[PDB]
């Protein structure tokens, strides 16, 4: 089982961008946090959020995206990672990743898992 | 989140020790992990709820602790893999999204 | 760990209960509310439900409710007590046809006039005389029995389509699974607030104006290995049938009592002509080499014989139909007369006889007059259905029947299960102190989700029909209060999230914290613990929320 | 009903005055709707008393999703928008009946108790409470 990830390329600075991360050798089932981050140079993975298998329900940090970011569930196999404007894409990478968390019970969940990771992509602009 | 860590790089004598150390603001009941990142590569996961070696990774990467100050201890130390070492954390709420990662130590031994 | 206690939780029971009877919001009809049915279907992800059709209780429920509104409609009309008198008849010179001679009684009791009218000789029973070729003597069917009600001007006969509506606290699933068979699970199951509108049909034999099937052909049946059992075969594809009684009647007005009168047949415009049934020939034989096929496949090393009718008794071995309130007994005999082997113009000609005398919902006295219908009487319709009944020779023999007017909406009802929802629940945590679509996922998932989707729950906050109202709303207040009562106990205010102090039982689950969380759905986990319910119910309301206020607050004084 | 104030978190005879005059009265008058806890009559008696339960039951609920016990007066969370209402503090409470007012923010009234119900009192309970873990 591993992740692909593909759709970066160079587009107009603010264009909108769609990658897809696809679960070669599986499907995205129970506790499945289809998720991804950003890499910049010099700094370690930036939280863009997840959704869940099994759900509808997608989590996203919009405090860093809200009005530019949409996490999109697709086929049982895929997440596609929706950007309205880009900017920062040009200097942090992209990666795509299936994880896993703890319940509280109490409303929320703590991260644990990040087993599947894609090969992540830089979608620049010029 | 709110957190910070020290050093920004780490060195070792080869076989000797490193240590890592996440320094949260926030207060955290033991659910951060630790990642081990190759150039080129996504992080690999190396610890879980701040102290279990998770599978595929050897006994050399130990930590431990709690609150706000947790730290990977890397014992018998090689730096083959010239790997930066990460802090992770983070929490799903309905209200709020309580998320990140530290910039890691990049790690150099001999 | 601690019992926690949550509101909104995702689960549900099957349930009976009165269904609201909505009608066509552009519209028999007082009775139901002409709203917008809302069809606002939600798929339920990863969700395995068991469908019985051949249990549910809509089917009951409808049966029930299309006769009371049917027998509404005939309760101000004449019953035709005057006209159970002696009947002179002879030949109609204008042979199912007779020409009667009564004594009918005026506006005035004390006097009787001469009368006449034409009847159908199925609706005619002869008294002790022969006939002569001239004259006879007779007695209207069913005087023996019962004052046979006239339908009065403006009854319809329009088969205004119904929808069923859940009340709240109540959601109906509907089974999307194609091919799904009656029974059995469904993997792919969606909720709704409405029914489709379905369309209150009376027929035998052949099914009309239903739903097609969206796959191929589908054999329904709660047995099929007994013979006494129907067996429900749903087309995908409609057969072309239209059916006319082209004999030009005129309608009569005799007057038969003071203030009430009774519409005879008379006056045929020259011509005498049998009522008949036109049916594609094509598109018959192709649908029973189909059936035929797919009887095979669960009736397999058979030859299968769609060779025959019921016997002869009208009743049963006809097609009933109507058509613009006019009564048909069409013969099939013709349609069902060829088999099938596996490894071996243009149209079709079906008689019709016409009857005024109903016997309606197969009951006994309950008699319908059907008066007659002048102008052109022709009705095009959809064969949507088949009900078939199988009969030592490796040969499975089917004759088409019916009478049983359930199966009739078995046929459409088969897709749907009401049942209703069970906000409250509890699960262990570590801390001591749309609404399903958070279902298929873990609880854990749904716990997140319920933060907020708990609330749609609160969106729920004519003689015998004022009743059923009544009912309806006097219960959804009770059970609203009685959970509301439980909360305000355990002390549960803010009741999306509650904790207390009452500790897990090992007893009730000793599955670890993540086990339970992360592998099971809510309604898994209120199977495994749903018999401590009322053990923790009783931790909560006689201890700890009792406790928790006297060894805080008395001391207090 | 609603209005905007500046603080954060015989029943018609207040009528034709102010909203504030009203509310001043309301704090002893509101109490008075308190007083409002055959056959075919039958039912009409029975369509009678369902109806008048079930009104005082929603009310109840709204008050309660709301934080709103305590309910003659209830400071909330929600700010108020200029779009329902321009006028000034004074120029609402002291030129206006309480009808005048539910006519020119009639149509916000589902808006305002979405945002009561949705967020603040829900907000308000987990970013407090569940922290207490
Ligand atoms: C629709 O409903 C079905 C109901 O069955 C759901 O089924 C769940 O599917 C998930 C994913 O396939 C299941 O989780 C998997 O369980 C496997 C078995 O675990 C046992 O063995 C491991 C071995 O160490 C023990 O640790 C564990 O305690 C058990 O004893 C695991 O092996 C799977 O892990 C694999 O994938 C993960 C991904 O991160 C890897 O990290 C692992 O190394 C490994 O490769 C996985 O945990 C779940 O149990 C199923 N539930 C049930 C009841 O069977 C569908 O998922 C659901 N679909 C949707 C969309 O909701
Ligand atoms: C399967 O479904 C089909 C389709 O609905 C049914 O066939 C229809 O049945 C209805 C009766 O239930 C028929 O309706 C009758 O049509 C007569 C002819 O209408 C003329 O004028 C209209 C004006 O717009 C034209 O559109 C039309 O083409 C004709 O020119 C009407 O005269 C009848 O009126 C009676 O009822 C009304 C109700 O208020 C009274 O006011 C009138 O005075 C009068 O009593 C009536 O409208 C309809 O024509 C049928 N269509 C076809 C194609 O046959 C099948 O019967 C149904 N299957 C079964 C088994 O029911
Ligand atoms: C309704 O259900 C029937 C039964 O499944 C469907 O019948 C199928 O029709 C297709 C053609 O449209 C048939 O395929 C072809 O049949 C010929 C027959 O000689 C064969 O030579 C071809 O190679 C090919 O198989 C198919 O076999 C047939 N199925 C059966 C069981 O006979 C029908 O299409 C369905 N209608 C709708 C609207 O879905
Ligand atoms: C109290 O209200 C009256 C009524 O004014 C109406 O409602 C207001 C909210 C606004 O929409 C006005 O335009 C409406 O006419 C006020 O009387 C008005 O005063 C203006 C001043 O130029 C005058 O042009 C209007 O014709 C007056 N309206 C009427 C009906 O005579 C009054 O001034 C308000 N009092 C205070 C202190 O604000
Ligand atoms: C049914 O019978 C009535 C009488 O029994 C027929 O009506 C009579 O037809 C004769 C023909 O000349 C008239 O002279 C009479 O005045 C008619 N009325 C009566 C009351 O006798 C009637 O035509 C027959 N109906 C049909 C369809 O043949
Ligand atoms: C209607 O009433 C008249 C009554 O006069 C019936 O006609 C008589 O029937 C008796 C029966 O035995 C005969 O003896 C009389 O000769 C008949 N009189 C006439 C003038 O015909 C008449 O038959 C009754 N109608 C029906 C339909 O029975
Ligand atoms: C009303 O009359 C009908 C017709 O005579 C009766 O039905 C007949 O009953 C006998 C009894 O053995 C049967 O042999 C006939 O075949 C029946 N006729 C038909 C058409 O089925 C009916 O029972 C009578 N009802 C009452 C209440 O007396
Ligand atoms: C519901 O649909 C599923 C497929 O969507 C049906 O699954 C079939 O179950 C039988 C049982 O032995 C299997 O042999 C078939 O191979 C299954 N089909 C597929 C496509 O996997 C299921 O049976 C349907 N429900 C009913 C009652 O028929
Ligand atoms: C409808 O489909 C179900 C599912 O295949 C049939 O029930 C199965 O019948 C076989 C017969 O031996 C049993 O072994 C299975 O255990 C049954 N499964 C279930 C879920 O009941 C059912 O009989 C079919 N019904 C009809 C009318 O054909
Ligand atoms: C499970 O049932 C749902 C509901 O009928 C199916 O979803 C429909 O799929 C068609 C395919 O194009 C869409 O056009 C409809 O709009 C969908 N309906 C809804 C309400 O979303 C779903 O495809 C079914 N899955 C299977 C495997 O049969
Ligand atoms: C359909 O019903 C028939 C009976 O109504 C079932 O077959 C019989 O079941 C009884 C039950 O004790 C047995 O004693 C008989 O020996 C059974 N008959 C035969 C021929 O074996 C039949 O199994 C039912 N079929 C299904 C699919 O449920
Ligand atoms: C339906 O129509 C068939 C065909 O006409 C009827 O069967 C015929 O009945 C007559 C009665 O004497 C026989 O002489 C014919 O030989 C029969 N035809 C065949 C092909 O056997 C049948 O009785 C009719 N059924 C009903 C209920 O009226
Ligand atoms: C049922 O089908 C049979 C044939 O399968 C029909 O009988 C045949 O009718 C044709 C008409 O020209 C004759 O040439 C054949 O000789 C007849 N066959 C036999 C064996 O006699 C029969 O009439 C059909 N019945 C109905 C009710 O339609
Ligand atoms: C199934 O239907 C076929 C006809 O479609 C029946 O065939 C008849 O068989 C008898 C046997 O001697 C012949 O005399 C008839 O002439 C055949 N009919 C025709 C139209 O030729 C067959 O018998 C039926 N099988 C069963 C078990 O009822
Ligand atoms: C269906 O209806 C049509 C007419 O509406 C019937 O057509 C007639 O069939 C007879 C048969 O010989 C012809 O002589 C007539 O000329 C036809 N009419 C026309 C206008 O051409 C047809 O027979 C009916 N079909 C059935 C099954 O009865
Ligand atoms: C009917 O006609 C026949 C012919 O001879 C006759 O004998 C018989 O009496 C007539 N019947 C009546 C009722 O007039
Ligand atoms: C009969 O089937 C045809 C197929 O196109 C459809 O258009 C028509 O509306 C159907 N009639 C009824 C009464 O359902
Ligand atoms: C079809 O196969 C069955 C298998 O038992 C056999 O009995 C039957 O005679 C066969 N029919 C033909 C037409 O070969
Ligand atoms: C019956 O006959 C009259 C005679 O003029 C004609 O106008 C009418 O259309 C006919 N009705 C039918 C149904 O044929
Ligand atoms: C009845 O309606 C059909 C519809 O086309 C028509 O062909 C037929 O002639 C009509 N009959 C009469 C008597 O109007
Ligand atoms: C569990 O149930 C047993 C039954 O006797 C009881 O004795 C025990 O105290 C219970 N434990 C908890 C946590 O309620
Ligand atoms: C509840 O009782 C039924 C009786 O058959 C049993 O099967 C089920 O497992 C019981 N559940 C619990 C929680 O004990
Ligand atoms: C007022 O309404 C606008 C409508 O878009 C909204 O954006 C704004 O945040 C609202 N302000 C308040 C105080 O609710
Ligand atoms: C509510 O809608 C009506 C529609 O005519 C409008 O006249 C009225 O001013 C609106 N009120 C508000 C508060 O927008």
């Amino acid at each position: 089982q591993s992740l692909e990830e593909s759709g970066g390329d160079l587009v107009k600075p603010g264009a909108s961008l769609t990658l897809t991360c696809t679960a070669s050798g599986f499907s995205f089932g129970w506790n499945d946090y289809m998720s991804w981050v950003r890499q910049a140079p010099g700094k370690g993975l930036e939280w863009i959020g997840c959704i869940y298998a099994g759900s509808t329900r997608s989590t996203y940090y919009a405090n860093w995206a809200k009005g530019r970011l949409t996490i999109s569930k697709t086929s049982s196999t895929a997440v596609t990672l929706q950007m309205t404007s880009l900017t920062a894409a040009d200097t942090a990478t992209y990666f795509c990743a299936r994880g896993a968390v703890t319940y509280d019970g109490l409303g929320g969940a703590y991260l644990k898992h990040f087993n599947l990771w894609g090969p992540g992509t830089l979608v620049t602009v010029s | 989140i709110k957190m910070t860590q020290t050093p920004s790089s780490v060195s070792a004598a080869v076989g000797g020790t490193v240590t890592v150390n996440c320094r949260a603001s926030e207060d955290i009941e033991s659910y951060l992990a630790w990642y081990q990142q190759k150039p080129g590569q996504p992080p690999k996961l190396l610890i879980y709820d701040t102290s279990k070696l998770a599978s595929g990774v050897p006994s050399r990467f130990k930590g431990s602790g709690s609150g706000t100050q947790f730290a990977l201890t890397i014992s018998g130390v090689q730096c083959d893999d010239a790997a930066t070492y990460y802090c992770l954390y983070g929490y799903i709420s309905s209200d709020r999204i309580d998320f990140g990662f530290g910039g890691g130590t990049e790690l150099v031994v001999k | 760990l601690w019992v926690t206690v949550y509101y909104g939780v995702p689960v549900w029971k099957d349930a009976e209960t009165t269904l609201f009877c909505a009608s066509d919001a552009k519209a028999a009809t007082h009775a139901c509310v002409p709203t917008d049915p809302n069809p606002q279907e939600m798929v339920l992800e990863n969700v395995t439900e068991n469908f019985n059709m051949w249990k549910n209780d809509m089917v009951e429920q409808m049966h029930t409710d299309v006769i009371s509104l049917w027998d509404q409609s005939l309760k101000p009309c004449v019953k035709l007590t005057p006209l159970c008198v002696t009947l002179e008849c002879r030949q109609v010179n204008t042979e199912e046809i007779k020409n009667c001679s009564f004594n009918a009684t005026t506006e005035l009791r004390d006097k009787k006039q001469k009368v006449y009218a034409l009847f159908y000789r199925l609706d005619i029973v002869p008294l002790e005389e022969e006939r002569k070729g001239n004259s006879s003597k007779y007695r209207l069917i069913n005087c023996n029995t019962s004052a046979c009600t006239q339908a009065c001007p403006k009854v319809t006969f329009d088969p205004i389509p119904i929808h069923y509506c859940a009340p709240a606290g109540y959601a109906i699933l509907k089974c999307n699974n194609k091919t799904f068979n009656g029974t059995g699970p469904c993997n792919n199951v969606s909720t709704v607030q409405c029914t489709h509108g379905i369309k209150p049909v009376v027929s035998t034999q052949l099914l009309l104006n239903g739903s097609l099937a969206e796959g191929e052909i589908i054999i329904r049946s709660e047995n099929l290995t007994n013979n006494v059992k129907t067996i429900i075969v749903h087309l995908n594809e409609s057969v072309e049938i239209v059916c006319t009684r082209p004999n030009n009647y005129t309608r009569k007005s005799i007057r038969i009592g003071p203030g009430q009168t009774f519409y005879a047949t008379g006056d045929i415009i020259g011509n005498i002509r049998q009522a008949y049934c036109n049916i594609s020939k094509d598109d018959w034989i192709r649908t029973l080499q189909r059936v035929g096929k797919k009887l095979a496949e669960h009736f397999p090393r058979r030859i299968i014989n769609f060779t025959s009718p019921a016997g002869g008794d009208l009743e049963i071995t006809t097609h009933s139909f109507n058509c613009r309130g006019e009564f048909f007994y069409c013969n099939t005999s013709s349609l069902f007369n060829s088999t099938y082997n596996p490894n071996d113009s243009l149209d079709i000609t079906i008689p019709c006889r016409i009857k005024q005398i109903i016997n309606m919902w197969q009951r006994v006295g309950q008699c319908m007059y059907a008066p007659p219908i002048e102008g052109n009487i022709t009705c095009k319709s959809n064969i949507t259905g088949l009900l078939l009944v199988r009969d030592s020779n490796e040969t499975e023999i089917f004759r088409p029947g019916g009478g049983d007017m359930r199966n009739n909406w078995r046929s459409e009802l088969y897709k749907y299960k009401v049942v209703e929802i069970k906000p409250l629940g509890i699960a262990p945590t570590r801390c001591k102190r749309g609404f399903l679509g958070a279902a298929g996922s873990t609880m854990g998932a749904a716990s997140i989700t319920l933060t907020v989707q708990a609330r749609q729950l609160l969106s729920g906050i004519l003689g015998v029909w004022g009743i059923k109202q009544l009912q309806t709303r006097v219960l959804a207040i009770e059970r609203y209060l009685k959970d509301q009562q439980l909360l305000g106990i355990w002390g549960c205010s803010g009741k999306l999230i509650c904790t207390t102090a009452v500790p897990w039982n090992s007893s009730w689950s000793n599955k670890s914290h993540d086990e339970i969380w992360g592998n099971m759905t809510w309604m898994q986990w209120d199977r495994e613990i749903g018999n401590y319910t009322n053990t923790i119910y009783r931790l909560l309301e006689d201890s700890q929320n009792q406790q928790e206020q006297n060894e805080k607050d008395l001391l207090a004084c």
